[PDB]
């Protein structure tokens, strides 16, 4: 019946529970470091000169 | 009495997951990026307008060259555009006009479209005959196709309203992997850069991280209050963002297994149809039902800009692989390139 | 002095603001960019010309008591005014024909009538008004061989001659009004459900626009016939009332044609 | 200016534009009908009469008018995620089986199939995407209903029913109970027909109702309505 | 299978008229622009005429202008060349060539077998292939060079020069399109480079199936002009 569906859900929850997690601070610092490392390569964040813009020029 | 014991062990496992998430939540993203400088005001203009579609545009996907793009509209046409010159490179008539999703292969040799027909049509763009013809019709799903992304020329992952996702081999035409677990209609998916993992957002207000090779659900992410319509990875593949009908966007971290940020405003009550990140991931662009597109600060949860060039709902949205431009497709039958 | 110039400037400012709000509602909103609205754009253009140019020269004619500006401008103003008013009335006629063919042939005619045929009908209406009125006004003096019109007064030279009078009155007002009446009668007949509120609403709109056109353009066109039957019957204040009534139709045309559509009504409030 | 290959690419784009315009005109000259109605309501019989997984499209031509009918009954997914695809259909045909007045839902115990049909009709009629879309209502199985009504009363379905227990009064009461569910009475009309099963009466009704819808839409376009 | 078959050749007298035909099969003919190219019996290739897809654009070479008329029948998949007032200089083998034009396309990619016509008895870009014969030995790497009187680099970034190989007894085959792109079905040993005015095709590890005449062609502006051709022979 539904007992196998419930067993599957329990097994999935166990697999999701038995993972290792880093601190939110560390992941936020990694995201911030990625954003500041590629900030000069983002044309949207920093407008490129009109000579180098394919759509504008 | 087995059922009650299974469901109590399930609620204990959910409490354990919630307590582990609370344990690793030592700080917030707003407390750490509180001292960085703000982006400023992002003013983007409409560089190009792509006219030709005569019905609502439901999906657009950029090509890896960052010049060619495919669009899908419900009149019954897929159009490959050259976005630099606004030239129509190809017009492909569809056998079923109820298309909801389109994809561009990374190589550039194929395109795919899925819809209410429950079939994924793979079209070959580089034929000796000079026309585009159907190369494959992937059948097997029992619900409409919502999103399809190519991993390579021979493998494609699709999401459906049958509550399941699938990995297909285009050569044999047979599902290679089936991803099950979602209890709601899967509305979107997004491949990781490396293409080893994909996230899927569904109508059960949850997102799931899937392993392509193993076929298993690694992590489940909750926090939304309604149907998750859109999902997209952060450029380094360690985070993703979801957009939903609750008028909020959320940023989730895979390694921390939690929600990091919520992008919302009291003056927004409409749902999010599409989400994408910029090249560095600093800007998060979300399409809404208010006929506008909002540009948010992905580290500070501030609204940095508005792309207001459409007369109807912004159904779809994509950022190029070099990050030079943003294309928005809408229900008013027009595609716009912004910069 | 100030009262008359104030009320005529107010009337011309309404005639200009309404028609430009109509044209801006057509250009801004894309739901109003249809084939049926190009005729409304042409009507709005003609009414803009009438309100901005003809009303001010008429109110300075009637506030001076005579025509100060001179003969050459008098011929130009008469020519332009008559051409752009007959173009407004041919625009009403082709609107009536387009509505008749959209209602009585609903499955075929909106496919056959493209943008090309709409532009052809608008251009045909404009050149028919031009060909009818401009050479008969500018070049009448060369025909007769001497201007009979006294200086300091501006009016039509050929009013005396009954043949051109009757032919122009027929071809400008009396023939389009019976065609418009017959076509709108058959529109209100063919608007009934054949499978109510719909027939009543469209017959109220039809009665409103027909009453507006008839009440605006019937005084002048019976004064013309009374003048050509009795040369010395009509006072000039009556002539003035007749001209002004012919002018107010341009003012009321946005409310009678554009503002019947609710999309125009919500685009007007958004300015 | 452009090179020679750029000029030829622009010419190819112009030809693509021309073919898109021609296909758009040919698609605009067609009538789109969305066929809804709960399961076992007679929809299949309707499709069979008109014609002589996923979404099924039936193409027919009656009196030089081309009709595309889209059946979405196989879509078992959430309806509110794809119903906005059908926002600009010409009309909706909803099929109701009269014989189901005293029957009950197999899936849900003690749930009258007529109440489920009324709930679905109220859901799509007052839907936010179908505000101006007219609805053609087909009340199927009049003969079966007529035979059943003599034995079984209408008061099983509607306890507030007070009229006669005959065919005409019960049929008019059922038609009234579907047509009063329309909240936006001004914007949309409901064309009700009792399917006759004879030769071309159903398609003729569809033709007449679609002609009335095309008239009302031309009136709205011409500003008269 | 893509096939272009030319008929209508033969001996003609001066001042006469003939109609050449090209039957197309195995591809969507109406979406391709078509060209007529001639080859004099001992000389190089010369471009004659061009009709676009949809017949909207038609170009002719100066030598044949006013005498030749190019046309196409798209329901019958046929290309026609009506030649009137023939001259002795028009004796040549005529080839119909398919070219499709869109971003990333490879024009001039299929050449028909050609039909033989025998007639009894200033600002054009000049492409120069200085050497006319290079003796080669299998296995080695060889460079063929072409130069242009005008810079073929356009402002859009494209350099419109095409490399073709004609084997002995066959029709020419497209090797390189737009200076560096390698054509479909061509082995990876062929490579094209250059800088605006001077260009080089490098064949690494030469095989016996690479002998024949190599032609450079510009596609920057009409009329299209070919090089004189560099011949590769063994020993
Ligand atoms: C010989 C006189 C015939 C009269 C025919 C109708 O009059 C017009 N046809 S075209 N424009 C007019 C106008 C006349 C005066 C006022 N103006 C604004 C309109
Ligand atoms: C308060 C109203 C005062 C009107 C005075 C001017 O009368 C006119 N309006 S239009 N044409 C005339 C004429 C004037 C002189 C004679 N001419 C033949 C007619």
């Amino acid at each position: 019946a539904s007992i196998a569906q419930a067993r599957k859900l329990v097994e999935q929850l166990k697999m999701e529970a038995n993972i290792d997690r880093i601190k939110v601070s560390k992941a936020a610092a990694d995201l911030m470091a990625y954003c500041e490392a590629h900030a000069k390569e983002d044309p949207l964040l920093t407008p490129v000169p009109a000579s180098e813009n394919p759509f504008r020029e | 009495s087995e059922l009650d014991q299974l469901r109590q062990e399930a609620e204990q496992l959910k409490n354990q997951i919630r307590d582990a998430r609370k344990a690793c939540a030592d700080a917030t993203l707003s407390q750490i990026t509180n001292n960085i400088d703000p982006v400023g005001r992002i003013q983007m203009r409409t560089r190009r307008t792509l006219r030709g579609h005569l019905a609502k545009i439901y999906a657009m996907h950029w090509g890896t060259d960052s010049r060619l793009l495919v669009s899908a509209s419900q009149d019954g046409k897929l159009i490959i555009w050259d976005s630099y010159t606004t030239n129509k490179v190809h017009a492909i008539p569809l056998r079923s006009s109820w298309v909801m999703t389109c994809a561009y292969a990374p190589s550039g040799n194929y395109v795919a479209c899925g819809g209410l027909d429950n079939i994924c049509s793979i079209y070959n763009l580089k034929t000796r005959e000079g026309n585009v013809r159907v190369s494959r019709e992937l059948a097997g799903h029992t619900g409409y196709l919502s999103c399809c992304r190519f991993l390579d020329d021979n493998q494609i992952v699709t999401s459906s309203g049958d509550t399941t996702c699938a990995l297909w081999d285009i050569e044999t035409g047979q599902q290679t992997t089936t991803f099950t677990g979602h209890t709601g209609d899967v509305m979107s998916l997004s491949l990781a850069p490396d293409t080893r993992l994909f996230v899927s957002g569904a109508c059960d207000a949850s997102a799931k991280l899937w392993d392509v090779r193993e076929g298993m659900c690694r992590q489940t992410f909750t926090g939304h209050e309604s149907d998750i319509n859109a999902i997209c990875f952060f450029p380094n593949g360690n985070a993703f963002a979801t957009g939903s009908d609750d008028a909020t966007c959320r940023l989730f971290d895979l390694r921390a297994d939690q929600e990091l940020m919520t992008y919302s405003h009291d003056n927004i009550i409409c749902g999010i149809t599409s989400v994408s990140f910029s090249k560095s991931g600093r800007l998060l662009l979300a399409g809404y039902d208010d006929f506008n597109c909002n540009v948010w600060d992905a580290l500070k949860a501030d609204r940095a800009g508005v792309l207001a060039g459409h007369d109807n709902r912004v159904s779809c949205l994509g950022v190029t692989d070099d990050g030079m431009a943003v294309a928005t497709g809408s229900w008013d039958s027009f595609l716009k390139i912004w910069n | 002095m100030v009262f008359i110039a104030t009320v005529t400037g107010s009337l011309s400012l309404v005639t200009v603001v309404g028609n430009i709000l109509v044209m801006l509602s057509i250009k801004v909103n894309r739901q109003l960019q249809t084939v049926n609205n190009y005729f409304l754009f042409s009507l709005a253009c003609a009414d803009l010309i009438i309100g901005a140019f003809s009303m001010n020269l008429y109110t300075v004619y009637i506030i001076k008591g005579y025509w100060p500006l001179g003969a050459v401008v008098c011929d130009l103003w008469l020519a332009l005014d008559y051409v752009v008013s007959n173009a407004s009335v041919m625009n009403l006629l082709i609107i009536s024909f387009d509505r008749y063919f959209c209602v009585t042939k609903p499955l075929t005619y909106p496919a056959r009538r493209t943008t090309k045929m709409a532009g052809l009908m608008i251009a045909a209406a404009w050149v028919l008004s031009f060909v009818l009125w401009a050479p008969a006004i500018l070049f009448w003096q060369f025909v007769v061989g001497k201007r009979t019109v006294p200086d300091n007064q501006c009016f039509i030279q050929f009013l005396s001659n009954p043949a051109v009078t009757f032919g122009t009155a027929i071809a400008a007002f009396y023939l389009p009004v019976v065609i418009m009446t017959v076509l709108y009668i058959h529109i209100s007949l063919a608007s009934r459900s054949r499978v109510a509120a719909r027939e009543r609403k469209v017959t109220r709109t039809i009665f409103a626009i027909l009453l507006a056109f008839i009440l605006t353009w019937t005084p002048y066109n019976v004064m013309v016939l009374v003048n050509t039957f009795c040369q010395s019957c009509i006072p000039d204040t009556v002539w003035s009332i007749g001209y002004w009534l012919c002018y107010v139709n341009s003012t009321i045309n946005p409310a009678c044609y554009a503002l019947c559509n609710a999309t125009f009504k919500k685009t007007f409030r958004h300015l | 200016t452009l090179s020679a290959e750029d000029k030829a690419a622009v010419e190819r784009s112009k030809m693509i534009d021309r073919n898109l315009r021609e296909d758009g005109e040919k698609a605009a000259r067609e009538v789109k009908l969305l066929l809804l109605g709960a399961g076992e309501s007679g929809k299949n019989t309707i499709v069979k009469q008109m014609k002589i997984t996923g979404i099924v499209e039936t193409h027919f031509t009656f009196k030089d008018l081309h009709f595309k009918m889209f059946d979405v009954g196989a879509q078992r997914s959430e309806r509110k995620k794809w119903i906005h695809c059908f926002e600009g259909v010409t009309a909706i045909i909803f099929c109701v089986a009269l014989s189901d007045y005293d029957l009950v839902l197999a899936e849900d115990e003690e749930m009258n199939r007529m109440h489920a049909s009324m709930k679905l009709f109220d859901s799509i009629c007052n839907n936010k995407w179908f505000t101006d879309t007219s609805i053609i209502l087909f009340l199927n199985k009049k003969d079966l209903f007529e035979e059943k009504i003599k034995k079984s009363p209408l008061t099983i379905c509607y306890p507030e029913y007070a009229g006669s227990n005959t065919y005409e009064e019960a049929a008019a009461y059922i038609q009234c109970q579907f047509e009063d569910l329309n909240k936006r009475k001004d914007t949309k009309e409901i064309y009700t027909h009792f399917t006759c099963s004879t030769d071309t009466k159903n398609v003729q009704f569809v033709f007449d109702a679609v002609t009335d819808v095309i008239i009302k839409n031309n009136l709205k376009d011409c500003g008269l309505f | 299978d893509v096939q272009l078959v030319e008929s209508g050749g033969g001996l003609v007298q001066p001042g006469g008229s003939r109609k050449l035909s090209c039957s197309a099969s195995g591809f969507a003919f109406s979406s391709f622009g078509m060209h007529w190219v001639r080859q004099a019996p001992e000389k190089g290739l010369e471009w004659v005429a061009y009709i676009s897809s949809g017949s909207g654009t038609i170009y002719y070479a100066d030598t044949v202008k006013g005498r030749f008329t190019i046309s196409r029948d798209d329901p019958k998949n046929t290309l026609f060349l009506q030649m009137t007032s023939l001259r002795s200089e028009d004796t040549a083998m005529y080839y119909c060539v398919r070219s499709i034009y869109y971003y990333g396309s490879s024009p001039f990619d299929f050449w028909g077998q050609g039909t033989t016509l025998t007639v009894s008895s200033g600002s054009d870009i000049v492409m120069t292939q200085a050497t006319s014969s290079v003796p080669v030995t299998p296995g080695e790497s060889v460079s063929i060079s072409c130069r242009s009187s005008k810079s073929l680099l356009h402002s859009n970034g494209n350099t419109y020069l095409y490399w073709f190989l004609q084997r002995p007894g066959q029709s020419p085959q497209l090797l390189i399109y737009r200076m560096s792109n390698l054509a479909s079905g061509v082995p990876d040993r062929f490579s094209g480079s250059g800088s605006g005015t001077a260009f080089t095709l490098t064949i690494s590890r030469l095989e016996a199936e690479d002998v024949g005449v190599y032609y450079c062609m510009q596609h920057l502006e009409y009329p299209l002009t070919f090089g004189a051709g560099t011949k590769l022979e063994l020993k």
